[PDB]
DNA sequence: CTGGAGAATCCCGGTGCCGAGGCCGCTCAATTGGTCGTAGACAGCTCTAGCACCGCTTAAACGCACGTACGCGCTGTCCCCCGCGTTTTAACCGCCAAGGGGATTACTCCCTAGTCTCCAGGCACGTGTCAGATATATACATCCTGT
DNA sequence: ACAGGATGTATATATCTGACACGTGCCTGGAGACTAGGGAGTAATCCCCTTGGCGGTTAAAACGCGGGGGACAGCGCGTACGTGCGTTTAAGCGGTGCTAGAGCTGTCTACGACCAATTGAGCGGCCTCGGCACCGGGATTCTCCAG
């Protein structure tokens, strides 16, 4: 066996099959998935890291993150994010 | 005999003199007013840096300018001098601003 | 050393995305110092939200043309179709996707 | 203090508009520009101002700097120079 | 006789290939294209086949999308034919040129 | 058997452009377009592939990935998806 | 211990930008894990090439009209008349700069 | 009693007194060439990080850099500050 | 068209100023010697894809024909935006003062790296069958002719 | 407006393939307890800029009075490219084979952080004076208008 390269095509199905159970997808369309959740991923790094930074915090909180979200996201996508990750930070603080 | 000059003379004057210039276009404190009314909606009281609003207006005839380049750059494109609406729309379209 | 039964975080929080994943990229990727236990928690469930809000959507469209594996063209029309969607994809091309038909009003013929 | 302001966006009158297209090359302006570069404006506005408290939100503070201004005109690729 | 009258045949094919997703230039071709263009910085480049196949993704999505700007452009001229100067225009104000 | 290609430009076939400006959305297309057309793709393909090639200098490598070209785009603001990242 | 008295590394290196500010600014600056000993001599002698072929140009335009120091409108003059500056600097704004002379030639009178 | 505000005033008007003795600059132009010193710097130090990261390798070199500077600068502009650097590099390597 | 006129701008030359160049403490960031972990440089094995290479089918491409719609040049028309006079509006400009907040200085404690270890999710490696990719023959869109 | 007819296109039905859903094997990255440093929240202060707020000067936004060119419908004409026929021509496709460099594996020794001690470059703050910012007045060009 070789070199193990990971990706997000095992949660792609897993929230696939929550939204969606008697739909399948294409390994080229897991692709452009996988290539959609690194982009997402490393703009919403790059912002939080830029507020850390343009603020003298060596941090990144979930108010960062919120903070980042909030400039990337045009409207109610990011609102609705917004209040899905304080129900995820709510609940995770609870467990 | 009275004494008026022919209609784009002053014009292009005013274009000559203006783009020799730097100083800003727009009147100080009429703008400070919008910018504070616009973030009205945002955060409640807020307070200003003199810069900052500077740096607002600055940025702002910045922007206009370019996109009034542009703009006259597609009305001279369709054989016309006189910038419309839709010359501003095409703009921003083609710039993917909208 | 028998420790307690172990649960994914993304568990904790009730989501399907890997927390431990993107905490370990979080912390090898160069973006601060230190990284918060709240960021991983909250920057899943953003990631797992748009996945789910452009999934959904291209279900609808492979439902809708009579297929049911999702492939390209069903992503790039689910991205462009959604005006915020749109706006955060505006500056992304899309491998094999076309593009949505659109055919401007004064070509067509009457 | 407690004060708000309403239909300042006439502020921004035709002379100073037609001094910014000027400035810009345009030679002659047709009568319906001015409402449309009002609006184009304030939406230009709306965007860079909503960023810029979006840091100011952040750095929990209550007054705009021009530091938030310059980082939000990066943020939207239109990088300013000469204020930090 | 039954020739179509011009353009109906074009929609057609504006139809068609809108409604389908396979790369519309020839591979081996501009495969070729590629090397040669490649050559002026290194000799015997050696390619791998997605790499080609992705510059052809690239290239033809960049190329639609500058027609689909440049029509744009054309049918705000009252024109319905895209000429030079509509591609140049559109090169212009994105700010490629 | 080293090969020295010239005038592959024209494999860029006057069909294929108008095929393209179809997908386009583009209904009449002036003939002078398509020399004009293998004249922007040309530049367009030199800004990437240099930079590709930039990319694999860098890496000490002979061979040209497709990695390289997802880069390559990335640099220029043109993120393309569904190659690897 | 009483050592060898020092030397700025741009001394060393023949450059006026300094080498130690960079190099301290790359490390605190989260871009990579180390950062090798040549890479800010090699950074700094690039900025001070750049700033060398802005200031100098600008120079000339400030020169030419008369003017002994320099002010925002001859940087904007300085990098909007050099072709690989002005790619450089395409999407980029210089507060005070101004817009280059630049009359489209249909509309001159006729 | 302030708090120090480091600047690159110094060193442009270091290498202005190179290029032109007689020339002096105004606070404003002092400013707009800091920011454009900051600007220059943070692309480069980027694109040198994504560099790095992409061949998994965690040093910046002068490859690195070079490779940057290639990517960013058109042209001569490139070349010769590419001249300018190894010429530097390898004359720091001596002394 | 071709000089006569008349003003807007440019030039030339003069006066207090405050922005800019320089000085003077004065403080901390660059330097510099070790010192050590470990990161990428180098030798070399494997093989899979990359590339050179043969044979035929046929679909993609090239040369033409012609004719019909397409760009573009001129002409005429309202209208509408520009130039200027005038005047009110209100921004500039200076100016006084109260103060809120921000830019700091102690001070902490709590929040997140750091280690080791356990083992269960995640990935290659197959793999089998069910969507599926294209053939065969339908009425209907549909487009054009011609009415 | 108004049917008739003649052809692309979606519909329905059908057959073998291999892509993807799933099983299996196995492996190392997520978690969990614990530890230990130090980053940012919390309190309180100085002062300084931010904002409120009066009095007057004058630039400037506003209305309008023509009026003259500008956008745009319309007519009309000569290339010109779309559609299609027909013919190569060369790509698709498969089909071989060689091999060479990707790509990994296993050696290291070189190269960059870690530390602290020292001190001289950089800054803050505070000076003086010199281009400079705008005024006063003639000339050139610039724009225009009558012969």
């Amino acid at each position: 066996r070789k070199t193990r390269k990971e990706s997000y095509a095992i949660y792609v199905y897993k929230v696939l099959k929550q939204v969606h159970p008697d739909t399948g997808i294409s390994s080229k369309a897991m692709s452009i998935m996988n290539s959609f959740v690194n982009d997402v991923f490393e703009r919403i790094a790059g912002e939080a890291s830029r507020l850390a930074h343009y603020n003298k915090r060596s941090t990144i909180t979930s108010r960062e993150i919120q903070t980042a979200v909030r400039l990337l996201l045009p409207g109610e996508l990011a609102k609705h994010a917004v209040s899905e990750g304080t129900k995820a930070v709510t609940k995770y603080t609870s467990a | 005999k009275p004494h008026r000059y022919r209609p784009g003379t002053v014009a292009l004057r005013e274009i000559r003199r203006y783009q020799k210039s730097t100083e800003l276009l727009i009147r100080k404190l009429p703008f400070q007013r919008l910018v504070r009314e616009i973030a009205q909606d945002f955060k409640t009281d807020l307070r200003f840096q003199s810069s900052a609003v500077m740096a607002l207006q600055e940025a702002s005839e910045a922007y206009l300018v370019a996109l009034f380049e542009d703009t006259n750059l597609c009305a001279i494109h369709a054989k016309r001098v006189t910038i419309m609406p839709k010359d501003i729309q095409l703009a921003r379209r083609i710039r993917g601003e909208r | 050393k028998t420790r307690a039964k172990a649960k994914t975080r993304s568990s904790r929080a009730g989501l399907q995305f890997p927390v431990g994943r993107v905490h370990r990229l979080l912390r090898k990727g160069n973006y601060a110092e230190r990284v918060g236990a709240g960021a991983p928690v909250y920057l899943a469930a953003v990631l797992e939200y748009l996945t789910a809000e452009i999934l959904e959507l291209a279900g609808n469209a492979a439902r809708d043309n009579k297929k049911t594996r999702i492939i390209p063209r069903h992503l790039q029309l689910a991205v462009r179709n959604d005006e915020e969607l749109n706006k955060l994809l505006g500056r992304v091309t899309i491998a094999q996707g076309g593009v949505l038909p659109n055919i401007q009003s004064v070509l067509l013929p009457k | 203090h407690r004060k708000v302001l309403r239909d300042n966006i006439q502020g921004i009158t035709k002379p100073a508009i037609r001094r910014l297209a000027r400035r810009g090359g345009v030679k002659r302006i047709s009568g319906l520009i001015y409402e449309e570069t009002r609006g184009v404006l304030k939406v230009f506005l709306e965007n860079v101002i909503r960023d810029a408290v979006t840091y100011t939100e952040h750095a929990k503070r209550k007054t705009v700097t021009a530091m938030d201004v310059v980082y939000a005109l990066k943020r939207q690729g239109r990088t300013l120079y000469g204020f930090g």
